[PDB]
């Protein structure tokens, strides 16, 4: 019953440039109420970067509006995050989150030469 | 065949009647094609994916009932939503929920008082205003908007024996939010039929008079069923 | 034999019906195998340990009654819980209880006022807020949650002659918490049947209207039994 | 009627390293409502380190979460405490506690060379 989430993507890029992260679940995503992406920088606490509900209405924080985009894919159970214009401070470990309780394991993302 | 593909996006319509007739047609020909061996057309045309989609999170008795009848004729299993188990939470989940809804500036106060799921679902305006620090009525109104959106989409199975949540949802989907106030106070489906309005006001925490009246008439109508 | 071992973990089930039928079967074959000499199968298969386990702390009339009938057929003795004798406590036990529940930051105040078990079981919100220092309503709500968990699991035998606790527990296990408010005020099982609601509100300290109503109807139904 | 508790274990170990303490009662443990372990350091007052109820739900203080573990054993009436990663300040006399009133006699535990 306990859903398992697995992430993919990550790694490193240059300042300016896009990337796409994927998060795959054990069941149909269309049953889950909310799903979300979270970001934890070294030396600080977690924070949200995108959420999406069962009806596909999404909320973004003001920090990353226009630069990120979250979407469900119903073909294979996978939620995508698209990161278009990157800054140097957007380097952290990223986590996938089901309803509230269940977490993923995270993927490291870094931006430099 | 290819004719069935034209009836595949029509279900995405905004109006009700289009959805109703599309479901009636597909379910009727499923019942027709069910006794023979050819059930594989529903597989390779991909209509089963849209049916398995739309059955969860739908408040429409006709279309959902028809979709359930269609699925159960093809020998499949109906999905069910995966809702948060709010009333068994701890402080970590409460704080990440506060990150999610956007009230991240109050995560400190909700940590000092050690608010958890059982205490979250029983908050009033005095606890918000006095000691949690939400002074402005606009902010409390936004918070309660978010809370009542959460409460209608929770999973009360670990504490609701008599299945009160479905009884409240059958009246009106907006009413499911009251279920925890009815269970923590002690009520259930059997002994519900003899409660007064003045008990519904301060014990179960129902504030709108209209909801009290509708709940009272709908309960009192189910008078002595056993 | 080895067939009985399959019925040994089934009792751990979450649902009620599985537990009920397992108990009916085991008790029925115990009654069958009881008149002959072979009672030693229950010994070496270890089912007696699970039965002696589940009889205490169980609010289920059918399964507990069946387990009691099974045990009393094999000539054993039923266990009984070992509950704290709260209403005869001193300040040392009160302070270690405050260590246990996690409210260790208030152990100083509860020592200065010399709160003991009789005074602990009769606390109101004014004594908490004014002089014990629990200012925030959230903290008082957590404290009362812990207190009402303790009060339902206490041992009132040294002060309850008419066995009022079992009479309250037979209605609803949540109701046992009120027993001390009924005894210190003076009531008992015989003269209970002519109390008014307005006496139940401020003397016995019952606050929820639903509990007052259920207690009133259940008492008034037992009108003139002697 | 008065239950008697007896402890076992204790002694001394090195910083880092595990130990297990046992507490045996006079009756069936499964009848007792709550049982608990307490810790008194020299020069301070007692404090709780683990509790466990009749239904086996356990609470730990924040100081020792993840490092200790309490369990009931129904074969022989005995509650166990497992101490996995030890610090130098975790040296004290430990006591076993039945419902609230009844105490044990304690066992000394020390951590050094």
């Amino acid at each position: 019953m306990a859903v398992q989430l697995v992430e993919s993507g990550g790694g490193l890029v240059q300042p300016g440039g896009s990337l796409r992260l994927s998060c795959a679940a054990s069941v149909s995503i269309s049953r889950i109420y909310v799903m979300a992406w979270y970001r934890q920088a070294p030396g600080k606490q977690r924070e949200v970067v995108a959420v999406i509900r069962y009806d596909g209405t999404t909320n973004y924080p003001d920090s990353v509006k226009g630069r990120f985009t979250i979407s469900r894919d119903n073909a294979k159970n996978t939620v995508y995050l698209q990161m278009n214009s990157l800054k140097p401070e957007d380097t952290a470990v990223y986590y996938c989150n089901a309803n509230v309780e269940t977490w993923g394991q995270g993927t490291q993302v870094t931006v430099s030469s | 065949p290819d004719d069935l593909q034209r009836l595949v996006p029509l279900l995405d319509s905004n109006r009700l009647e289009a959805q109703c007739i599309g479901a009636f047609y597909l379910c009727a020909e499923a019942a027709i094609k069910s006794l023979q061996g050819k059930t594989k057309v529903f597989s390779d045309i991909g209509a089963i994916q849209s049916l398995k989609r739309l059955v969860s999170y739908s408040t429409n008795g006709t279309k959902s009932a028809l979709a359930k009848r269609a699925l159960r004729l093809l020998g499949e299993e109906v999905p069910r939503p995966i809702l948060p188990s709010v009333p068994s939470w701890k402080e970590a989940e409460v704080q990440t929920w506060l990150q999610q809804i956007g009230f991240s500036k109050y995560c400190e106060s909700f940590r000092e008082q050690q608010v958890d799921g059982d205490l979250l679902l029983r908050l009033t305006e005095e606890e918000l205003q006095t000691d949690l620090g939400m002074k402005s009525g606009i902010t409390r109104k936004r918070f309660f908007r978010e809370l009542t959106e959460l409460k209608t989409f929770a999973n009360y199975s670990t504490c609701d024996r008599s299945n009160l949540a479905d009884w409240l949802g059958s009246l009106d989907p907006r009413f499911r939010q009251y279920t925890y106030g009815l269970v923590s106070c002690g009520l259930d489906r059997s002994l519900l039929h003899r409660v007064s309005e003045q008990q519904l006001l301060e014990d179960c925490g129902i504030h709108l008079g209209v909801h009290r009246a509708r709940i009272l008439t709908a309960a009192r109508e189910m008078l002595h069923s056993p």
